[PDB]
């Protein structure tokens, strides 16, 4: 099983995640101080969420293999249409086991972000998508939104939301409260950080783990699965 | 038929850059001749437009960089099912 990650870029030989990411061919991000555009800045978000899927110290599914497709500029921000363009990007290398597709974005409600997650997960991609941070109804937001994609809101170890999106377009809660992982600063830098992308991450490498042990575990199975054990 | 979709929360819409989304089943050959067709009525009409990108495999259309001056036009090409301007998006 493959973990794809649409996300910023990522610094994919810090030690917790050497070995583990596959860093594909696709960019598309909009235009970029030159202290926040070094690559110790730019990697950050995305590193940590390579982190927390498959570190060796701090991985919910330690070992996993992923693959990163770079969605997001140094300051974390990037566009539907490109976004758009590395979904297809996937489907393409699909068409060419079980795929597990990480979304830690969100943007406001788009008709055809949603259509373009549908459409994969018709063809049975597992998609999971951060809730979004807006303390509001993630049924505003996009990939929040889609029924088809398992949408993570953020709680802590007290299951306390975290602030978090909420609502009926949260499949459920997972946790997103300083949660340790690789930092990009340095080769074996660790940083906690909290945000519904470290809770979808966290249920991304749970679907991998689920998947890896029952390749034939559809979406709808795995959806309440994943519901249930949070 | 084909409808128009922006983003709601107004800080985060790009106008000027449209996914002009065309209906199900429309083969890539027909996505060209469409975009070919809006950059020949844009043009009669006065206005530069410039295809980014040709979407085929996951849904049927294109990305195109346009006046939205030309969105009540484009929304009149037959294969159209909806066209959306482009929006950003941020990591969580």
């Amino acid at each position: 099983v493959e973990v794809y990650l649409l996300d910023t870029s990522i610094q994919s030989d810090h030690r917790e995640i050497e070995g583990r990411v596959m860093v594909t061919d696709f960019e598309n991000v909009p235009e970029e101080t030159r202290f926040h555009r070094q690559a110790s800045k730019c990697d950050s978000h995305g590193t940590h969420l390579a982190g927390v899927v498959s570190g060796r110290d701090a991985g919910v599914a330690k070992g996993a293999s992923m693959r990163s497709l770079r969605v997001l500029n140094c300051q974390g921000k990037g566009t539907v249409s490109g976004t758009l363009i590395g979904l297809e990007f996937i489907r393409k290398s699909q068409l060419v086991g079980p795929l597990v597709v990480l979304l830690p974005l969100a943007g406001g409600y788009s008709r055809v972000l949603n259509a373009a997650c549908q459409r994969l997960a018709r063809a049975g991609v597992v998609l999971v998508t951060a809730a979004g941070n807006f303390r509001d109804d993630a049924c505003l937001y996009s990939p929040a939104s889609a029924p088809e994609v398992i949408t993570v809101g953020a709680t802590n170890a007290q299951d306390q939301p975290v602030g978090t999106n909420f609502g009926r377009c949260v499949d459920l809660f997972a946790p997103g409260e300083d949660i340790i992982g690789a930092s990009s600063d340095c080769s074996t830098c660790f940083v906690s950080q909290s945000g519904t992308s470290q809770a979808a991450a966290h249920v991304a490498g749970i679907a991998a783990m689920m998947l890896s042990a029952e390749p034939e575990l559809t979406l709808a199975e795995l959806r309440q699965r994943l519901i249930h054990f949070s | 038929t084909a409808t128009f979709h922006r983003c709601a929360k107004d800080p985060w819409r790009l106008p000027g850059t449209y996914v002009v989304v065309l209906k199900e089943e429309t083969h890539l050959s027909q996505s060209e001749r469409t975009a070919r067709r809006l950059q020949a009525q844009a043009a009669r009409r006065g206005y530069l437009t410039k295809i980014l990108h040709v979407f085929h495999g996951l849904l049927p259309g294109f990305l195109v960089k346009m006046s939205g001056d030309l969105l009540e036009l484009a929304l009149k090409l037959p294969h159209v099912d909806y066209i959306e301007e482009d929006s950003s998006v941020f990591a969580q």
